[PDB]
């Protein structure tokens, strides 16, 4: 039976939890598309004690017009396909986050910040995100990095130079990232235009067509439960669906999702039987052709990037296949990935598949551990004055960050 | 399961390590003095030194002559060729009588060869030829255990082209033979069209590449026959093969000469080894005087196998002479070239043991009171007749809902199926009616 989600927690703090040693403790801000995750670096403690503000990245303002609201509670959100592209709907998302974390007082946030961004970020987008940050909030110095690569940095066996493929899958994108000597080989990195949002959207539209008698009973927040709790990824889809074909297996494995009641009441207050549907929603990232979409999918793409290298460095970078982010949470994901990988390697060769320690939070914990180390490496950060000579389309090439290129944007 | 048959209970000569016989062992009973002699023959065949030496088993019907001859083939085992033939096989309509003798003498000598069987199989990922004309062709293969690349010669490429292979097909290559087999299209492409005439198979779940050590057996006769007439060369695909029907033919002496000379080359190089085997000319008294005379030449030849003969005749006329009698139906001239082993009639207690060994081979339970009755009936008739009644008796026991032969079952069957002796008594009485 379905549950309902929680809302409106009580995060309130003093003006700044400044510890011993250096006073400018940075904010660690994972600016996610599904949800934002934000908090103080809190140095000198091994386990990250409190990743506060776990909240959905969505805002309310309706037919009333005169007000808007920002916490977990018609709706809007600041992103287009995992790049932020909104003005004040970004501000009132930052404002919520700062106010609930506490801030000093004066006409700026006194603390430096580390902020996640898109695997590639359009130059205009980076420029705007820098302007909307330095101008309005007055931050002293800033760092941009990629969610996935922070999660890798967290999960590495050692704080040392590495190579691998990162497999990442968030709200509206999945990416395959080849990395060599700690550097993202962004020349031949690739992404797929699908993700967990689109899975839920498909599972919704399926069950709407299965039970037209009660369109209103099924809605995204209930699709979330069946997709998180009750769905799994096949080892081989055309074989799973084949064992699902016989009634004696079906009845033993179909999921009985009881709606809340007011004929045994199921003619409207149905038990929403999900069978094959609990496979067809996860599978979208491996076979986007279950939707209309003609793209290679996470299987053909991995082969298509992996055959663009010399045969020795393939055998190097496949030694660390890493799973992180959103959709990798499905049960069975490691097994499907390592089976699909076994067919596309030399007959006796070796590979290894690692799953992130906490697939959803390790991006933030990574950004924490990174900033807490690189406090004083002033070649890594963008300082407030640099933004006055370099127009905002500028970045500092540390590991776990997008590849910079010399370029400039006309503005007046 | 395997069908039970007339000798399937005998498993060897069953001699002890000193060479002496045991009373009852390896599915034989009795006959110590006569089957210790086969022990010596087995050592002679295992010694490999000799050629053309020969043996005659002699004695009345039903005394074990072919059982002992098959027991020898067990003690040698499948390493060594053992060619059985019946005297009456000589009278072909395609070739002269001595040619049939000579073919069968060659069949009893084997080449034993070793090679590493090596197999590649899976979906074809790519074909790429490699200047002016094709020097080699690269091919890629995939299975659910991995991928490989291979480097083919243009002869193999011609064979792939002939099989109508293209990328996405599932293929078996055998690297030794140059054998190539198409097995259908890989089912990943099964949606290329809704209806198309191909057959689609799943991607193989086995290894891309496999190795074995195998042993090839071939006789000198196989070399003779393959090399004498032009090999047809038709994997079908060639209508000229339709016109000229095959026939057997007199293989020339010259060709056997060259074959001997080439095989000697390979057993010097260590590529092959030689196994002199056995030819069992059973029913020998059915040979003609021409053939009996030709054996005086072939048994002298310093290449010939060991030959075993068997016969059941007394002092009958030699076939083709119209006149001359001789022991065992064999000419005295040849009978002085063989060592003779005599074979002896069974006492009643021997037959009881044979009957019980047949019963438990054939799968039938029999009570002691019934087995004593088949023992008695065997003394009145013959061993080969008492052993026939076991199965029909069991089948009546089964119809009457019982597991085991009891006296009234064998007694009923005895009244229902006659013997040759008692049927002949009927023919002597109703003499004028047949
Ligand atoms: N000593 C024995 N031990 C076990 N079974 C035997 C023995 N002697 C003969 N037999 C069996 O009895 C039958 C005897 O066939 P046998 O070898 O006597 O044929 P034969 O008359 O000598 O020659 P042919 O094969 O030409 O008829 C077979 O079923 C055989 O297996
Ligand atoms: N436990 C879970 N099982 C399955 N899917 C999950 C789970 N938790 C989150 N998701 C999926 O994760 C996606 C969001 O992941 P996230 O890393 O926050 O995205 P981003 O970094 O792009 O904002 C959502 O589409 C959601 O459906």
């Amino acid at each position: 039976p379905f549950r309902d989600a929680r809302a409106a927690p009580d995060p309130v703090l003093e003006a700044g939890p400044v510890a011993h040693g250096p006073l400018p403790v940075p904010l660690v801000l994972d600016n996610g598309s599904f949800q934002v995750r934000a908090g103080w670096a809190c140095p000198g403690q091994d386990p990250g004690p409190e990743p506060r503000l776990q909240f959905r990245a969505v805002c309310a303002r309706g037919r009333g017009g005169a007000r808007g609201a920002s916490g977990p509670q018609m709706l809007r959100s600041p992103f287009d396909r995992n790049v932020p592209v909104n003005l004040e709907l970004q501000e009132l998302l930052l404002d919520y986050s700062f106010q609930h974390l506490g801030v000093s007082s004066q006409g700026c946030v006194d603390h430096p910040i580390v902020l996640t961004e898109a695997v590639c970020n359009p130059l205009y987008s980076r420029q705007m995100m820098s302007e909307l940050l330095f101008e309005c909030y007055g931050i002293p110095k800033v760092a941009y990095g990629i969610d996935s690569l922070f999660s890798f940095y967290h999960n590495k066996p050692k704080n040392s130079m590495c190579s691998g493929l990162i497999i990442s899958s968030g709200y509206q994108c999945t990416h395959v990232l080849p990395i060599l000597e700690g550097r993202l080989d962004a020349k031949n990195c690739k992404r797929i235009n699908l993700g967990g949002s689109q899975a839920a959207g498909y599972l919704q539209r399926l069950l709407q067509l299965k039970y037209p008698g009660h369109l209103a009973a099924i809605t995204l927040s209930r699709m979330e439960e069946i997709l998180h709790e009750h769905s799994y990824i096949a080892e081989d889809y055309v074989e799973e669906l084949h064992k699902w074909r016989c009634p004696d297996y079906y009845e033993n494995n179909v999921h009985k999702m009881q709606l809340p009641f007011s004929v045994f009441n199921l003619a409207a207050y149905h038990q929403l039987f999900v069978g094959t549907e609990r496979i067809r929603a996860p599978e979208i990232i491996f076979q986007p052709s279950l939707i209309g979409e003609e793209q290679a999918g996470i299987a053909e793409t991995l082969q298509y990037i992996l055959d663009r290298y010399p045969k020795d460095i393939q055998e190097m970078l496949v030694q660390n296949v890493f799973l992180t982010g959103g959709n990798t949470m499905y049960p069975g994901m490691k097994a499907r990935m390592e089976k699909e990988l076994l067919e596309m390697r030399p007959f006796r060769s070796s590979f290894q598949v690692q799953l992130a320690s906490n697939p959803v939070l390790d991006a933030w914990y990574g950004a924490r551990d990174w900033a807490l180390n690189h406090l004083d490496d002033n070649e890594v950060w963008i300082t407030r004055k640099e933004y006055e000579e370099k127009g905002g389309e500028y970045l500092k090439e540390h590991c776990a960050s997008n590849i910079y290129v010399p370029i400039r944007l006309p503005k007046q | 399961t395997q069908r039970i048959a007339s000798h399937s209970h005998v498993k060897g000569l069953g001699l002890d390590e000193s060479g002496l016989a045991k009373q009852a062992a390896s599915g034989l009973v009795g006959q110590e003095n006569a089957r210790e002699a086969c022990g010596v023959i087995v050592e002679l065949i295992k010694s490999k030194k000799m050629a053309g030496r020969a043996v005659l088993l002699a004695g009345p019907p039903g005394t074990g002559k072919t059982a002992l001859a098959l027991a020898i083939a067990q003690e040698l085992g499948s390493k060594v060729p053992f060619c059985p033939m019946v005297g009456s096989e000589v009278y072909s309509t395609e070739i002269k009588k001595t040619e049939v003798l000579m073919e069968n003498f060659r069949r009893a000598i084997g080449l034993r060869i070793k090679e590493t069987k090596e197999v590649y199989e899976g979906e074809v990922t790519e074909l790429t030829p490699c200047g002016k004309t094709i020097s080699h062709v690269i091919i890629g293969l995939k299975t659910a255990k991995g991928t490989k690349q291979l480097k083919l010669d243009p002869s193999i490429f011609e064979s792939l082209q002939k099989e109508r292979v293209e990328a996405g097909d599932v293929i078996y290559i055998e690297a030794n033979s140059g054998a190539v087999k198409r097995q259908g299209r890989c089912d990943t492409y099964a949606t290329e069209f809704d209806l198309e005439a191909e057959e689609y198979v799943p991607l193989p779940k086995g290894d891309v590449h496999k190795k074995k050590e195998i042993i090839q057996d071939v006789t000198l006769h196989d070399l003779d026959v393959a090399n004498a007439r032009p090999q047809g060369g038709q994997d079908i695909l060639s209508m000229m093969g339709q016109l000229m029907k095959p026939k057997k033919t007199e293989i020339t002496d010259k060709l056997r000469g060259e074959i001997n000379k080439v095989v000697n080359k390979y057993i010097d190089q260590g590529i092959a080894e030689l196994v002199p085997g056995v030819l069992f000319v059973d029913e020998v008294h059915m040979l003609d005087i021409e053939c009996f005379t030709y054996l005086h030449r072939a048994l002298e030849s310093s290449i010939a196998p060991i030959v075993i003969f068997a016969s059941n005749r007394g002092n009958c006329v030699i076939r083709g002479t119209e006149d001359i009698t001789s022991p065992h139906g064999i000419p005295l001239d040849l009978l002085d070239r063989v060592m003779i082993i005599r074979t002896m009639l069974y006492t009643p207690q021997e037959m009881k043991q044979i009957i019980k060994i047949r019963a438990q081979t054939e799968g039938i339970n029999i009570s002691e009171e019934a087995l004593n009755h088949l023992g008695e009936i065997g003394t009145k008739t013959t061993l080969r007749y008492s052993v026939q009644l076991l199965t029909p008796a069991n089948l009546l026991a089964k119809i009457n809902g019982k597991d085991s032969i009891e006296k009234e079952h064998v007694e009923e069957i005895s009244e229902l199926f006659y013997d040759a002796k008692s049927s002949a008594k009927i023919l002597a009485d109703q003499q004028d009616k047949y």
